[PDB]
């Protein structure tokens, strides 16, 4: 029916939008700038594969969700 | 950063290279090393010691000093640089001083009289030589 269905309230508090999107890039690019000081500084015997796999892999998490929650906070509503 | 793609490789700029990877590795022990002495000399010689650890610390301080010592020795006879004469120097000289200190640290928390002046300028000394050895491993 109609009835016994429940109003649909977004997942995330909207108000809570901006706080999210701030933190979440700010870390985000942190970690980025990281992994490009790496790839200047080290040489070719000083690299490791996992380490930059792993930077690589939490500042891109991080990076996708603070731009995620940018893109819909500016309205777009992705 | 994977793909080199040059046809004339110069040895003596791959000679530099592996110069700087070697001296990054000694620095890290060498400030490992010194890290290590300072934190068991500053907790196991509290008020009791019985030169049990503090033997330990020591035969982990020779261990890593002859690691040190075959690195130096690596890179005295295989790279094209130098990078012997100040390190072996630098070498001898941290040893011999924290063997020193270690000795002298041991001495006072295991007997009559409790050394604190002494003992503040021991650890001042060898902050001093350490500051030194900074100074002269660029
Ligand atoms: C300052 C701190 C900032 C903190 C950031 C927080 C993010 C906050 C987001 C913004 C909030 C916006 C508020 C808002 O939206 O209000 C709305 C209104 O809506 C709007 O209309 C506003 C919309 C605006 C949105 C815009 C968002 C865009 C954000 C983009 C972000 C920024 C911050 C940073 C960009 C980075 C740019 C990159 C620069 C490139 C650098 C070039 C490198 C130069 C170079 O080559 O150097 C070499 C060294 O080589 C390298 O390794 C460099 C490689 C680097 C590559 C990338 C790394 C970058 C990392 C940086 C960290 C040097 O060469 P040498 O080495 O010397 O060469 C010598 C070589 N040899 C010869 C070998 C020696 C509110 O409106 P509202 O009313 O609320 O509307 C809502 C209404 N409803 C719709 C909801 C109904
Ligand atoms: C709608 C939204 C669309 C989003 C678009 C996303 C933009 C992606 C940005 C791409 C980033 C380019 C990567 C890059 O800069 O490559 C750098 C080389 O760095 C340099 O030398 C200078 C290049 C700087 C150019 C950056 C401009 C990018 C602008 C794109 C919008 C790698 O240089 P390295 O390989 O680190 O050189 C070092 C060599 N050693 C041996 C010494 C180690
Ligand atoms: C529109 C398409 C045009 C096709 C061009 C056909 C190319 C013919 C191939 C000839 C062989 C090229 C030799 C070559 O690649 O030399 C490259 C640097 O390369 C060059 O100097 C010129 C090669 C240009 C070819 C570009 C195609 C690249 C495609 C890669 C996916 C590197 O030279 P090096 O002298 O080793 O540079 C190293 C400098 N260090 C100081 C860092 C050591
Ligand atoms: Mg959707």
């Amino acid at each position: 029916e109609l009835e016994a269905m429940s109003r649909y309230t977004s997942p995330v508090n909207p108000a809570v939008f901006p706080h999210l999107t701030v933190v979440l890039l700010a870390i985000g690019m942190f970690f980025t700038a990281w992994f490009f000081v790496y790839e200047v500084t080290s040489t070719k015997y000083t690299r490791d594969i996992y380490k930059e796999l792993l930077i690589s892999l939490v500042a891109s998490l991080f990076m996708g969700f603070g731009v995620l929650f940018l893109l819909l906070w500016v309205g777009i509503y992705v | 950063v994977r793909l080199d793609f040059s046809i004339t490789k110069d040895p003596a700029a791959e000679a530099r290279m592996k110069v700087a990877c070697i001296t990054e590795q000694v620095l890290t022990l060498v400030n490992k090393r010194i890290g290590l002495y300072r934190h068991f000399d500053e907790t196991v010689n509290r008020y009791k010691q019985s030169r049990d650890i503090s033997t330990l610390n020591s035969g982990k301080k020779s261990l890593e000093t002859e690691h040190k010592a075959l690195t130096s020795e690596i890179a005295l006879l295989q790279s094209r640089l130098k990078t012997e004469g100040s390190d072996l120097c630098d070498r001898v000289s941290e040893m011999q001083k924290l063997d020193a200190q270690v000795k002298e640290l041991v001495l006072k928390s295991a007997v009559e009289a409790e050394r604190l002046v002494a003992g503040k300028l021991k650890k001042d000394t060898y902050i001093e030589n350490e500051k030194l050895i900074s100074g002269k491993r660029q």
